[PDB]
C-alpha cells in the first residue's frame, strides 16, 4: 500500500482518487492519501470549489517513484512532484500517518472496479499519449485537445491519442472502398492492431484511458476517441472471439461506473445504437447491452 | 455544404462543377413467377452527370451484366456510382477535373466523398434542389442508347444542343429543369408539346426540337401549363 502526501491544502477544492473523492476546506489539516493499492495506475483530480471549471489531475504509479502534491500559490494549482530523497519521503509520510492525516484509499474487498476500468491500462502507454518525459506521472485537464481535434492547439499540451477516421486512406484501401468502409475488419485488424497497437491490449488500454479522462475530466476529445474505438470494433465483420468478449466485460464496467447523471453528455446516442442495434457485433456484448437497456432506455 | 435557391448562380460561375444522379442506375422491372411469387429483373440505367454551365453530359451506361451475383443491388449501386464518378474525374486532365461534385441524392455523399478520398480539394455537396434528372430516360435519344447497351459504355452529350449560342446557362438550365421536371409530371403530355409540329425536327446531333427564339417562349409556356394542370388534377385544385 502506497502514500501521496500533501504538503498542505490552502485551497478548498474536491480531491478525486480513482473512482472516489472528498472535499478538503481552505486550509484544513489534510496531508494526503494512504493505503494506495500497488499493482494499478491510478489518477489523482482536482476540481477547486471556487472555480469548478477545469478540473485536472495527474496519472500516476506508486512503483515507479515517491510523489507527493503540492500548492503552488504563483501557477494556481495542486501540483505533483517526485521527491527523490527516499529517506527524507519515508520520514515524512510516517509522520503525518502518526499524527492520522490522511485519507485511506477507501476499496471494499469484494470490489474489482478499479482493476476492470483499469485492467490495459500501463502507465508508459499514458506516457506516450500524454508528453512530458521529465515527469513520471502525467497531467490531464478538461480542456487539453487532442492530435485529431488540433488537426480539425499548443503541441505541448495534447492528448496523442492514435487518430482513426474512418473516411481516410488509411481506412480504406484502393478497389475496397465499399467493402472497407461498410466492413471495417480491415482498419481494425491489419492497420490498427498488426500495424499501430501490435496487440489487443494496447488497443483496449488507449481505449480505456479514453474512457476515464472523459468521465474524470469531462474532456471531449477523450469521448471521441472512446466512442470511435468501440465503433471500429463493432463495425468489423471479423473480430477474435476473446477480444469481442473482453470488449463486452469493459464496457460493462464502464457503463455500470458511469455518473447517471452524465450519461447525457458522455454517451454518443448514435454510436451506441447502432453498435447495439445496428452493427456485425450486435448480439456480441450481451452484458452491455443489459446493462444500457436497463440503465439507460432514453438512450436507445 | 448544401447547394438551395440562396447560392443558385453559383452553379454558372467559372469553377468546374459537376451533379451527379444515381436515381436511374439500378433499373428494374417486377413481374409474377410461374409460381407466383414476385422477381426482379435487371433492365440497362445510366449514371446522370452534368456540367450544367456548359451542358456537357458523361453518360455511363450501366448494363446489367454489373448485377450479376451481387447481394443487397440498391446499396451497391450507390457505390457503383461513386466508382464511375471517381474513374470518370482521373480520367479528365487537372484542369478539367470538377471543384465540387454535387450529389441529387444524400445517400451519394458517403459512397462518392470514399471513392475520392485522394482529391481531398474536390468538395462533395449535397443540394436542397429537387433537380428533375431522373426524368433523363424520357428524351428519347438517352433512352435509346442505355436499352440497346450491350456492354458498359460512356456516351457524351451536350443536354442543351446549341442554346448556349443563344442563351445563358442559367437560362439553359432553368430551360432544361422545365422540360425535365414536365416530362417526370406528364411524359405523354409533355413529348406531345415538343413534337406535335412535324416541321420542327430534332437534328441528328441534337437531343430536343430546333426551335426559334419565339417557339421556345411558346413551348416553355406549354409545359408551366402542364406542371400546373397536372397539379390540379393531382390534387383537385
Ligand atoms: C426549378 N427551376 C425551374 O423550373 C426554372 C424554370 N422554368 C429552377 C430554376 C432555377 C434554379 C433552380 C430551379
Amino acid at each position: 500500500m502506497n502514500t501521496v502526501p500533501f504538503t498542505s491544502a490552502p485551497i478548498e477544492v474536491t480531491i478525486g482518487i480513482d473512482q472516489y473523492s472528498f472535499n478538503v476546506k481552505e486550509n484544513q489539516p489534510f496531508h494526503g492519501i494512504k493505503d494506495i493499492p500497488i499493482g494499478h495506475v491510478h489518477v489523482i483530480h482536482f476540481q477547486h470549489a471556487d472555480n469548478s471549471s477545469m478540473r485536472y489531475g495527474y496519472w500516476f504509479d506508486c512503483r515507479m517513484g515517491n510523489f507527493y502534491i503540492q500548492y503552488d500559490p504563483k501557477d494556481g494549482l495542486y501540483k505533483m512532484m517526485e521527491e527523490r530523497d527516499g529517506a527524507k519521503f519515508e520520514n515524512i509520510v510516517h509522520n503525518f500517518k502518526e499524527r492520522q492525516m490522511m485519507v485511506s484509499y477507501p476499496k471494499i474487498d469484494e470490489d474489482d472496479t478499479w482493476y476492470n476500468l483499469t485492467e490495459f491500462v500501463q502507465m508508459d502507454k499514458i506516457r506516450k499519449i500524454v508528453r512530458k518525459d521529465e515527469n513520471q506521472f502525467s497531467y490531464v485537464d478538461s480542456s487539453m485537445t487532442t492530435v485529431q481535434e488540433n488537426e480539425l492547439s499548443d503541441p505541448a499540451h495534447s492528448l496523442n491519442y492514435t487518430v482513426i477516421n474512418f473516411k481516410s486512406r488509411e481506412a480504406i484501401r484502393p478497389g475496397h472502398e465499399m467493402e472497407d468502409f461498410l466492413d471495417k475488419s480491415y482498419y481494425l485488424n491489419t492497420v490498427m492492431l498488426q500495424g499501430i497497437f501490435k496487440n489487443s491490449s494496447n488497443y483496449f488500454g488507449e481505449l480505456q484511458f479514453a474512457f476515464l479522462n472523459a468521465m474524470f475530466f469531462g474532456n471531449y476529445g477523450s469521448s471521441l476517441q472512446w466512442h470511435a474505438m468501440i465503433e471500429l470494433i463493432c463495425s468489423s465483420a471479423t473480430v477474435p472471439k476473446h477480444m469481442l468478449d473482453k470488449l463486452d466485460e469493459i464496457l460493462y464496467y464502464q457503463i455500470k461506473t458511469l455518473p447517471e447523471q452524465y450519461s447525457d453528455i458522455l454517451l454518443n446516442e448514435r454510436v451506441w445504437n447502432i453498435c447495439l442495434y445496428s452493427s456485425f457485433q450486435k448480439n456480441s456484448l450481451h452484458n452491455t447491452e443489459k446493462i444500457m437497456e436497463n440503465k439507460y432506455p432514453e438512450l436507445l | 455544404g448544401a447547394m438551395n435557391s440562396s447560392n443558385y448562380a453559383e452553379l454558372f460561375n467559372n469553377d468546374i462543377k459537376l451533379f451527379v444522379d444515381d436515381t436511374n442506375v439500378y433499373r428494374v422491372t417486377v413481374h409474377k413467377t410461374f409460381e407466383g411469387n414476385v422477381a426482379t429483373k435487371a433492365i440497362n440505367g445510366c449514371i446522370f452527370t452534368l456540367n450544367p454551365k456548359t451542358g456537357h453530359l458523361f453518360l455511363k451506361i450501366i448494363h446489367t451484366s454489373v448485377w450479376a451475383g451481387q447481394k443487397r443491388l440498391s446499396q451497391l449501386a450507390k457505390w457503383k456510382t461513386a466508382e464511375e464518378v471517381s474513374a470518370l474525374v482521373r480520367s479528365l486532365p487537372k484542369e478539367e477535373q470538377p471543384k465540387q461534385i454535387i450529389v441529387t441524392r444524400k445517400a451519394m455523399l458517403d459512397p462518392l466523398e470514399v471513392h475520392m478520398l485522394d482529391f481531398p480539394n474536390i468538395a462533395i455537396r449535397p443540394t436542397e434542389l429537387r433537380l428533375p434528372f431522373s426524368a433523363a430516360m424520357s428524351i428519347d435519344k438517352l433512352s435509346d442508347v442505355v436499352m440497346k447497351a450491350t456492354e458498359p459504355q460512356m456516351v457524351l452529350f451536350n443536354i442543351y444542343d446549341d442554346w448556349l449560342d443563344r442563351i445563358s446557362s442559367y437560362t439553359a438550365f432553368s430551360r432544361l429543369t422545365l422540360l425535365l421536371r414536365a416530362l417526370k409530371t406528364n411524359e405523354e403530355s409533355a413529348k406531345m408539346i415538343l413534337l406535335s409540329d412535324p416541321t420542327i425536327t430534332i437534328k441528328s446531333y441534337h437531343l430536343w426540337p430546333s426551335f426559334t427564339d419565339e417557339q421556345w417562349i411558346t413551348i416553355e409556356s406549354q409545359m408551366r401549363d402542364l406542371i400546373l394542370t397536372e397539379y390540379g388534377r393531382k390534387y383537385n385544385v
